[PDB]
């Protein structure tokens, strides 16, 4: 099997099993990890030594 | 009843009642239960639950 070449595309019927079973496990919308700046600055509030 | 050999099993049976009907029966079963699942039915390679 060669679908159109945009991205993902199955290969073959396992491909395609393994593209529908990773569609169902919704891992295309991965979670929203932490802003940089914002989890930065948290960081250096945190991890420091106190009163210091 | 041993003493009597009037009553016994004249003629004498071995095989089943009727293997011809269990057979076919068991085959519209095999052949409905393979056919009757839905399958991804777009081209002759994809509805393959087999391969070569």
């Amino acid at each position: 099997q060669s679908g159109q070449d945009s991205g993902l595309t199955a290969k073959s019927q396992a491909q395609q099993a393994l593209n529908f079973i990773r569609y169902a496990s919704a891992q295309v919308t991965p979670p929203s990890l932490p802003k940089l700046s914002a989890y930065s600055e948290l960081w250096n509030q945190a991890t420091a030594k106190p009163n210091s | 009843d041993i003493t009597q050999s009037s009553k016994a099993p004249n003629p004498p049976y071995s095989q089943l009642f009727n293997s011809n009907v269990v057979q076919l029966v068991q085959n519209y079963a095999y052949n409905t239960f393979l056919g009757a699942i839905p399958v991804d039915a777009m081209s002759q390679s994809l509805m393959n639950f087999v391969t070569d």
